[PDB]
């Protein structure tokens, strides 16, 4: 049977300060017991001051952050060149998210 | 008068757009005959490339639709082979389903039937032609099958198709009242060709050239058009007794 | 009357006027013309230069269908690209089922279908073009022109648009004078005249030549465009048979 | 490329009117003429084969058609359209009845199912009525014999004797005098080929005419033995020489 | 599908159909709705041009559409049984999903808007009817009036009357209602209905019907006799 | 006259009337100047005002980083076409990363407009379009007429009056075709073609609208205090 | 939802639901009436899959009450036990069916009589001098077979009901915090508050 | 006959065209904006005195921070408020903030030229979209039928509408408070308005940041018309 | 494109009338005449045959009288096919009725869906409405003995007794001469007969120019029966009453 899952590893790190913060993650990109990679970028610029990171299952991660990226685009054009705010992006990916409750992104995603 | 452009009666029972397809099936200016031999059927029509850039091996208005059905049209080219196309389809479609090889009758009936659905739906228009199948059937023996804009068929002995039809007609018809039978009594279809070109000559009146005539030709299990050089060759003997 | 306002109406004479009032449209769109030679076809097309502003070698008109199949047309410009869009299904389809890239009689059939399927009905316009095409294929060399009725035949050499006259009257002596044949490289130097010579029916606006050919020898049966110093050696050509 | 006739081409005028079902009953006025009969022990459906050309094989263009085994159909009006509802009504005949009930249907119902055909041809959108009018003949076991008028706008009507087309008026006159309801299958020929000859200017034989029965079964035509309630059709259309050996006894 | 678009706009800014659609309003029977301070009353006019009729088993001019809200109309009939039968689905709808039966504006509102669709969809003419929607909310005691038109507005009214020679009883109900002192009981409220019935009616009591809407779901038709017995007190008092 | 009640008739000359009264609608629009160097490519554009208590509305659309547009006619139809290009420049972005191609973006809006010169019931847009972009070849300039005919020029102008700024462009072709790594001068010629096509008002600060794509600049357009500098 | 009883005497029918709503470990509500009124002398009864039961009991309701508006009429309850049969038919053959099992009690005015269906989720429809869904019917139906005869009064129906509670209490092994009981009878539906 | 979507030889839309002068014969309507906030007005224009008034609305709330007001065939509205309720919910939905005015608006004009042979007409009602938000601050809108949208200082629709824009055009400057504008408005009403205008054929309406979209009461709104009175007789 | 042909057959007129509805109504008048009368103990349908041949086989064939179900008959004014269109829909929806309540449809219920139908040919698909108007003869066990009509416009009514198609103005005002609340079964065929006798074009009134039936609650232990009169029993009830 066809399994449309993997693991490509990887762990990721959000911290919070007075008038910053801070996305760090390992650069190790793996499946099973072989390395795909060792420098291969998962922590990503979106623009707006936003910094985004969709780890697990690779595919689904990059597919994520691209359909994120393309909505802060799409943000800009509908609604004035208008910056989307953190909380306006979280709420938005939460329904980006639940779209595909029933064949889920198989990640954990941090901004 | 909107009875005039869409397929609906008028007044009279008539539906005028049906009557003025058939009118069109002229504008070609072209003369095509169909006669059956003992082991075969022939069909003739007039060849005409006015224009010395056109190149005549495209220049056609007979088509080869099955292997054993030809079909010569009467009427502009586009609606020839618009009808072409679909002939093919459907011949091909009845060898899938039905495991044998669509007789040319019933190729007939089923155009016919679709010419029929042209003069009772409003959006689709009559194609402007006439549709001559030929045929070596293999129940009926040689045959030929004619279509109209109305979606009118029928079998025939001979016949002749285009804006001198009547006097070609007419050639056929006092022949056949003379030998009494349904055919050309010859055995090679060579002879029938032949036949064929010199009933032409004589009701039109006129004389023809190797490029001047197109020519069809089934026999058993084949259906094949003849080359400029094989008409010389019918041309040669015509001219020679 | 009444019978030239809908698409698909017989007139009492057996004439669709909607599809003669498209050849009008054809008519006055600017001169196309098709060279069969030897081992290909060669396309040539007058573009007006309307103003100084038109950036020179830009606006290209001849199109590319697969990559053996050369399309030029006059009349409504867009039109045309809708039915080179067409052809391109239709090549990509044949290609994709039969694997053999798509002979030139079956694509002429292809786009004349078409072109007669929007002579059937009255929620249809006809096409506002006649298109000039063809290129090389395992039988050979062979170039078409299809009119707004559908109808199309083969061709030795092929012309439309308001040059059409002067441009068939060039094309028929060639003919005459060259039983045995014309060659690839020659027929681009004709090409060129020709669209000069056919010029002088839109002789008020200077204008830019642009050439295309499919040649077995020239272009190994590939549609390519005339560029550079063979297309200047042509224009030289053409200038001097004007003066 | 679409069809945008969703819209009724027959309307009623202000008279009250439907034109369209007058004016396809005008063309099944100029039609040749076809007729009826019915007998106690038959039913005859009679019509000339009008050549369109004496090159043309009139043998291959049948106006006289089989329906089911025991029913059979004539026209008088545009034949195409005619050739189509044959092609229709034999369909119907399986699909909505004898893939249900495992035989054929009776007259009445088959009718009532071309009637329907027809009547609908008469309201949808984007088409114009049919321009025939039907003489439909059969037999079933609980009704009898039957002959049944089926016209372009849908309705039917059963009759003892009738005729449409070219000289029906003439000719429905000359079948009120001759009909009684004590005729024999042969006798309703005799009176079939006298009333068709006054309609007829040109030749009058067997392959001029085409007639055809509904009388007893045939198990000769049936092509198979073994199955004793499967007895034949009776439907039978006549010769050529079985109408010209009448002829002469005429 | 049929897609035609039959409602347009003409060069003066009108649409022509919504207002043929109301003359077809015009010639239907008039129809009359008058608010009391704890009731409200919907006259009818019955034309008898038909006699020999079955008045048992006839539709009823005033439908009931839940056991609280009535409609009566004018206009064409077989037009209002489609609107009728969609908003007795909705009133069905509205108690299964908001577990509560609709306030009278609610259904207005919804019959309002079924009417506005017919003026700006495809393939469909306007309905010709205008309605009257009456009745009480649930758990309520103040009377709700409510009229519809083929356009699509709606509107509350103290009174109001539709249909053929409407202008009549719309001048009598002006001058005879009084919205500082509305009828206060029964009584009052049904002879005011009939009274303004009587001024085009022109016939005793089979013309006329009469149903009274009160609070708490209490919907009664008057018979003939009972109507029959204010026609003939108003014209004994008439007479001075 | 008899053959202008659909786009699906043909006139007995040859001409499809309902494309023609569509093109119509350009004319009576505000004007907007087009034109380009070897280095940018700029939009300048006369917005239109309803009243004095009105704003004045838009004429200059982004489609992407690298390419916009502006319009004269009906702004609703520039909306649909200019969000068609979005989508297709997005498209080209996801599926390839790559920049969708100035010339093919011209191609694509052709074929968009001519289906509905073809087909019953449809109606012919009724706007004309400028577009700006920097791709792979450099920069360039389109215009986009409704009928389907899409041209690349040096320099343009549509709208009402513009055959006066189209006359100054096709003078100047050969000194503005220079202005490479100098943006400002690049305007300063746009602000002066299209002050051409001006009678009786003149350019004020809420009145002008200007864009620029190029080598290292996004496309941006500048409205209100930010085009003082051009005034 | 557990055990729902059905009796039909002389001149009504009376139903018995229990009250408990159980999801897995705990009792989440002890006095949940299984009930719907579909008109005013047709009572419906239901048990079966949690959701299920109250949306179908409520879908009924929805389209006899709209019966009854378009109609100015009440249906007999033969009329009202066969539509709801066939909604139940239906659902058997669907993507998800409904799992639900149902009582009808009504009072036929035109015959005046009472009337006792009994319906399952496939749509399996009798009529019954007493009903029961579930276990219940296991130990309810000898005792019924026993004691029930067809002149009972609507008292005696309720002490014979009494019975059936009271061997249910004793014997089953859930507890179904009592029963909620509803007589219909000509006078129209009417809750008994002490039991 | 004709196509619905034709376009006529001057360059526009027949039945765009055909659908402002419905909007010409519809009661009056005024928007007029300010720095402490954007008042909306109405003429209610009841056919009969039995007509109810306040059951006339032609002044609609669409989220908190908009507020609406019609012009024309008001039931054509009813589906176009709608749109703009849910398109306000669903992007407050999406992106846990209040939408802005522009979007909503520009939302509310896609339907607009959505129609042809889709609805089968446009719209024949002309609205005033009045509201705030943090980027552009108080907003007024006039939506038309065609697509079109412009934004306003202030705005007069409907049958008084050249009348009252002219007005406009003198009274209003940029440092005009809230109290001044309702006056105004209800200034410009008593001028173009058939009837004379009282708390019953006349509604205000406004929208500030601090309160929201508010309807004003008849009895507040009364005051006003007594306040209005007493400041004209004054000079 | 098609706009050109269409007819809109679906507009209200500058009156306010539905144009197609009014002219089906014209055709409607001009068919063969149709009575209803209800009785306390049954109820009366008599109907004119329109194409009087003597080669017309009179005993199997039916213009006017259709049995719908076992309680409900329907008599045919207009176009006979588009009528039978309408009666195979209205003998499926009793059907629908009986297998979903396992009891026979109320009368009332079945009119009023075969009006719905009409009536949405007025208002929209862009058809032409159906020319057939139908007086509906039916009983059930709510309001016992009905009768209705309905017409091209989906409207329909009930009556004590009613006429469609040709001369109905006259026959209508006969009726209501001499009908009588209290009247009976045998009394209401005398009366069916003698109006249609009087209201005629032809010449004179005779068996093989009617079709004739009754639905009486006097069958055998109080059920009730419909009976479509055969040729013959037409001929004896014309000699009973006294007109021929
Ligand atoms: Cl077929
Ligand atoms: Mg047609």
């Amino acid at each position: 049977q066809f399994n449309p899952y993997g693991d490509n590893g990887g762990t990721i790190l959000g911290i919070a300060g007075e008038d910053f913060a801070v996305l760090a993650g390992d650069t190790r990109n793996i499946t099973d017991y072989s390395i795909n990679s060792r420098y291969e970028p998962k922590v990503f610029d979106c623009g707006d001051n936003i910094v985004m990171s969709a780890n697990g299952f690779a595919a689904d991660g990059d597919a994520l952050v691209k359909r994120f990226k393309n909505s802060v685009k799409w943000y800009h054009f509908d609604h004035n060149d208008k910056k989307l705010s953190i909380n306006s992006a979280a709420r938005n990916i939460q329904h980006l998210l639940y779209g595909k409750r029933f064949f889920p992104y198989y990640v954990h995603t941090i901004i | 008068g909107y009875d005039r452009h869409i397929t609906i009666f008028s007044p009279e029972g008539r539906l005028y757009q049906v009557e003025y397809a058939f009118k069109a099936t002229n504008q070609t200016n072209i003369n095509s005959l169909a006669v059956r031999g003992k082991d075969c059927t022939v069909v003739i029509s007039q060849k005409k490339v006015p224009d010395k850039l056109l190149d005549p091996t495209t220049v056609s208005y007979i088509f080869c639709i099955s292997r054993t059905i030809g079909m010569v049209v009467n009427g502009p080219i586009p609606d020839a082979r618009n009808a072409a196309l679909r002939a093919k389809a459907e011949a091909a479609e009845f060898r899938y389903k039905y495991g044998y090889d669509m007789p040319c009758d019933v190729l007939a009936k089923r155009m016919a039937n679709l010419s029929q659905i042209y003069t009772q739906r409003a959006y689709m228009r009559p194609l402007g032609v006439i549709l001559t199948f030929v045929s070596v059937d293999e129940e009926l023996g040689p045959s030929i099958y004619k279509t109209d804009p109305a979606g009118y068929y029928v079998g025939y002995k001979a016949t002749a198709t285009g804006p001198k039809q009547q006097e070609i007609t007419t050639n056929l018809e006092n022949h056949f009242k003379k030998s009494k039978i349904d055919h050309i009594n010859e055995e090679s279809w060579e002879k029938v060709v032949e036949f064929a070109i010199t009933h032409m000559i004589d009701a039109l009146g006129t004389e023809f050239s190797k490029n001047d005539l197109e020519v069809g030709v089934a026999t058993k299990d084949k259906f094949f058009t003849l080359s400029a050089e094989n008409i010389e060759e019918r041309l040669v003997a015509i001219a020679e007794q | 009357t009444g019978y030239d306002l809908s698409n698909s109406v017989f007139s009492p004479d057996g004439r669709n006027f909607q599809v003669e009032y498209a050849v009008k449209a054809v008519e006055n769109g600017t001169t196309s013309i098709g060279i069969k030679c030897n081992d290909g076809v060669v396309f040539a097309v007058e573009k007006l230069i309307t103003s100084k502003l038109l950036v020179p070698q830009k606006n290209v008109k001849i199109q590319v269908v697969d990559r053996h199949i050369g399309c030029v047309y006059s009349g409504l410009i867009p039109d045309g690209r809708h039915l080179v869009n067409r052809g391109r299904e239709e090549a990509a389809s044949f290609k994709k089922l039969y694997k053999t890239p798509i002979p030139i009689p079956a694509f002429a059939d292809r786009l004349g279908q078409y072109v007669q399927a929007h002579t059937l009905y009255n929620s249809v316009r006809p096409f506002g073009v006649s298109t000039i095409f063809g290129g090389v294929d395992k039988n050979g060399a062979h170039l078409y022109m299809l009119e707004p009725s559908g109808s199309y035949w083969g061709y030795k050499g092929a012309a439309t648009g308001k040059g059409r006259q002067s441009a068939k009257a060039e094309l028929e002596k060639l003919v005459d004078h060259h039983p045995e044949g014309l060659s690839a490289r020659e027929a681009v130097k004709q090409a060129a005249k020709i669209i000069y010579l056919a010029h002088e029916d839109n002789k008020e606006k200077d204008f830019e030549l642009e050439i295309s050919w499919c040649s077995l020898s020239e272009t190994n049966g590939l549609h390519k465009f005339v560029k550079g110093d063979l297309l200047q050696e042509a224009i030289d050509f053409a200038q001097k048979e004007i003066n | 490329m679409t069809d945008r006739y969703s819209f009724s081409l027959t309307t009623f005028s202000p008279s009250g009117k439907l034109g369209q079902i007058d004016y396809a009953l005008t063309a099944v006025k100029q039609g040749v003429t076809s007729l009826g009969i019915k007998a106690t022990n038959g039913v005859v459906i009679a019509t000339e084969k009008k050549s369109s050309s004496p090159l043309a094989m009139s043998e291959t263009l049948s106006k006289v058609s089989l329906l089911t085994p025991d029913i059979g159909a004539v026209y008088s009006g545009m034949g195409p359209d005619y050739r189509v509802l044959v092609d229709k009504s034999r369909k119907v005949a399986h699909t909505s009845y004898k893939r249900i009930y495992g035989e054929y249907p009776p007259t009445k119902l088959l009718v009532s199912e071309v009637a329907k055909i027809m009547q609908e041809a008469t309201q949808s959108g984007g088409v114009r009525p049919f321009g025939v009018s039907l003489l439909i003949a059969g037999h079933d076991e609980f009704n009898g014999f039957s002959l049944y008028q089926v016209d372009p706008s849908g309705s039917y009507f059963p009759w003892k004797a009738t005729a449409i087309g070219k000289g029906s008026v003439a000719a429905k006159t000359f079948l009120e005098k001759r009909w009684n309801d004590e005729l024999e299958l042969e006798d309703a020929i005799h009176i079939a080929l006298l009333t068709l000859k006054e309609s007829v200017e040109g030749e009058f034989n067997g392959d001029t005419i085409e007639l055809a029965i509904i009388g007893d079964e045939n198990p000769d035509l049936l092509g198979y033995t073994g199955i004793p309630t499967d007895k034949g059709p009776r439907f039978r259309k006549l010769t050529s020489q079985e109408i010209n050996d009448r002829l002469e006894a005429l | 599908g049929y897609d035609r678009a039959l409602s347009i706009f003409s060069p003066d800014g009108h649409i022509f159909q919504v207002e043929y659609a109301l003359e077809a309003v015009k010639r239907g029977t008039c129809a009359v709705g008058v608010k009391g301070k704890n009731c409200v009353v919907l006259g009818c006019e019955r034309r008898s041009t038909l006699k020999l009729q079955d008045t048992r088993i006839t539709p009823s001019k005033v439908s009931k559409i839940d056991s609280h809200v009535v409609l009566s109309f004018s206009g064409l009939n077989a037009d209002s049984r489609i609107l009728i039968e969609k908003a007795r689905v909705e009133a069905q709808s509205h108690r299964l999903t908001l577990e509560d039966p609709v306030t009278v504006e609610y259904l207005t509102r919804y019959v309002a808007g079924v009417q506005q669709r017919y003026t700006q969809s495809g393939g469909v003419r306007p309905f010709g009817v205008s309605t009257l929607i009456a009745g009480f909310d649930p758990r309520d005691d103040e009377p709700k009036l409510y009229q519809t038109e083929p356009s699509g507005i709606y509107s509350s009214w103290s009174a109001q009357t539709i249909g053929r020679n409407s202008k009549t009883v719309r001048e009598f109900l002006e001058k005879n209602y009084d919205r500082k002192e509305p009828p206060a009981t029964v009584e009052e409220c049904v002879k005011l209905t009939v009274r303004s019935l009587l001024e085009v009616v022109q016939t005793g009591a089979k013309n006329i019907e009469i149903t009274v809407v009160k609070p708490d779901s209490d919907i009664v038709a008057l018979s003939s006799e009972e109507i029959n017995q204010y026609v003939t007190q108003i014209e004994q008092e008439k007479q001075e | 006259n008899n053959y202008d009640g659909d786009t699906v008739t043909f006139s007995p000359t040859g001409r499809l009337f309902q494309v023609e009264y569509a093109l119509e609608a350009i004319k009576q629009g505000s004007v907007t100047v087009g034109l380009r160097s070897n280095t940018h490519a700029v939009l300048v554009a006369l917005k239109r005002n309803a009243d004095e208590l009105s704003s004045y509305q838009k004429k200059i659309i982004k489609c992407d980083e690298h390419m916009g547009l502006s319009l004269a006619g009906l702004a609703p139809d520039a909306r649909v076409l200019s969000n068609y290009l979005r989508q297709q420049c997005n498209y080209s972005s996801l599926v390839f990363n790559r920049k969708l191609a100035v010339e093919r973006a011209g191609h694509l809006l052709c074929d968009k407009a001519q289906k509905n010169t073809q087909s019953y019931g449809g109606r012919p847009y009724g706007v004309g379009l400028l577009i700006i972009g920097y791709d792979k070849s450099g920069a360039h300039l389109l215009e986009f007429q409704p009928s389907g005919n899409v041209t690349e020029l040096y320099g343009t102008a549509i709208g009402a009056r513009s055959q006066g700024a189209k006359t100054y462009l096709e003078r100047t072709l050969d000194t503005f075709i220079k202005i490479d790594g100098n943006p400002d001068e690049l305007i300063k010629a746009g602000v002066e073609a299209i002050s051409q096509s001006l009678r009786d008002e003149s350019l004020t600060v809420d009145n002008l609208s200007i864009a620029i794509v190029g080598k290292d600049t996004p496309f941006t357009i500048y409205d209100g205090e930010a085009v003082a500098k051009y005034i | 939802m557990d055990i729902i009883l059905g009796i039909r005497v002389q001149d009504s029918v009376i139903l018995a639901s229990s009250k408990a709503v159980t999801r897995g470990i705990s009792v989440l509500k002890d006095s949940d009436d299984k009930t719907r009124q579909l008109s005013p002398h047709t009572l419906m009864s239901f048990a079966g899959e949690a959701g299920d039961t109250v949306q179908f009991a409520e879908y009924i309701q929805a389209n006899i009450q709209l019966y009854s508006i378009r109609e100015d009429y009440e249906l007999s309850p033969q009329a009202v036990s066969s539509f709801v049969r066939q909604e139940l038919a239906k659902s058997i053959r669907s993507r998800r069916p409904y799992q639900v099992n149902v009582l009808i009690g009504g009072y036929d005015k035109k015959k005046n009589k009472p009337e006792l269906y009994q319906i399952d989720y496939l749509g399996t429809k009798v009529e019954l001098p007493y009903g029961a869904h579930g276990y219940s019917g296991f130990y309810t139906f000898s005792l019924l077979d026993h004691h029930y005869r067809p002149d009972m009064t609507t008292e005696e129906g309720l002490d014979l009901l009494k019975l059936c509670v009271q061997e249910l209490e004793k014997r089953m092994p859930m507890d179904f915090k009592g029963v909620i009981v509803k007589i219909v009878d000509k006078d129209g539906i009417r809750q008994v508050d002490d039991f | 006959d004709r196509g619905v979507s034709t376009f006529s030889p001057e360059g526009r839309l027949f039945q765009v065209e055909y659908s402002l002068e419905a909007i010409k014969l519809g009661s009056t309507a005024i928007g007029i904006a300010t720095k402490e906030g954007v008042v909306l007005g109405v003429e209610k224009r009841a056919t009969s005195p039995l007509l109810e008034s306040d059951s006339i609305e032609k002044i609609v709330e669409i989220d908190r921070h908009i507020g609406c007001a019609m012009s024309g065939l008001t039931a054509d509205a009813r589906s176009m408020i709608e749109h703009a309720r849910t398109a306000a919910v669903t992007h407050n939905l999406y992106y846990d903030e209040d939408i802005n005015v522009e979007s909503l608006t520009q939302s509310v004009c896609d339907l607009a030229l959505r129609f042809g042979e889709l609805m089968s007409r446009p719209f024949g009602v002309a609205l005033l979209i009045a509201g705030h938000d943090a980027d552009d601050g108080y907003q007024l809108f006039h939506a038309e039928p065609s697509g079109t949208f412009y934004r306003y200082n202030a705005k007069a629709i409907g049958s008084g509408s050249e009348g009252a824009q002219a007005e406009l055009l003198n009274e209003w400057h940029s440092s005009l408070t809230l109290k001044e504008a309702e006056l105004l408005v209800l200034k410009i009403l008593k001028q173009v308005m058939e009837e004379k205008l009282d708390e019953n054929n006349a509604q205000l309406s406004c929208i500030t940041k601090q309160d929201g979209f508010k309807i004003y009461d008849n009895e507040k709104t009364a005051e006003l018309i007594k306040e209005l009175k007493e400041k004209e007789a004054a000079e | 494109g098609s706009r050109r042909y269409d007819s809109r057959t679906t507009i209200f007129s500058p009156e306010g009338r539905l144009y197609q509805v009014e002219y089906a109504l014209e055709s409607i008048s001009h068919a063969g005449t149709a009575i209803g009368i209800m009785a306390s103990d049954g109820i009366v349908l008599a109907a004119e045959r329109k194409v009087t041949s003597t080669l017309l086989e009179q005993d199997t064939s039916t213009e006017k009288l259709y049995k719908l179900n076992d309680k409900i008959a329907v008599a045919v004014a207009g176009l006979t096919a588009d009528a039978e269109i309408l009666i195979n829909t209205a003998r499926i929806h009793a059907q629908n009725y009986l297998k979903t309540y396992n009891e026979d449809i109320p009368v009332e219920i079945l009119v009023r869906r075969l009006s719905d139908i009409k009536q949405g040919y007025t208002q929209h698909g862009g058809l032409r409405p159906f020319g057939v108007s139908f007086i509906y003869a039916g009983y059930d066990d709510r309001y016992g003995y009905q009768l209705y009509t309905s017409n091209p416009s989906g409207n329909y009514t009930g009556w004590k007794a009613i006429s469609v198609g040709a001369n109905t103005s006259a026959a209508q005002t006969l009726l209501q001469m001499d009908y009588k609340d209290d009247m009976k079964v045998d009394d209401a065929i005398e009366l069916a007969l003698k109006t249609l006798s009087k209201t005629t074009d032809s010449s004179a009134l005779t068996y093989d120019r009617l079709e004739f039936a009754t639905i009486r609650k006097g069958a055998n232990d109080g059920e009730v029966y419909q009976k479509i009169f055969k040729p013959q029993e037409i001929k004896d009830i014309l000699v009973k009453t006294g007109i021929t």
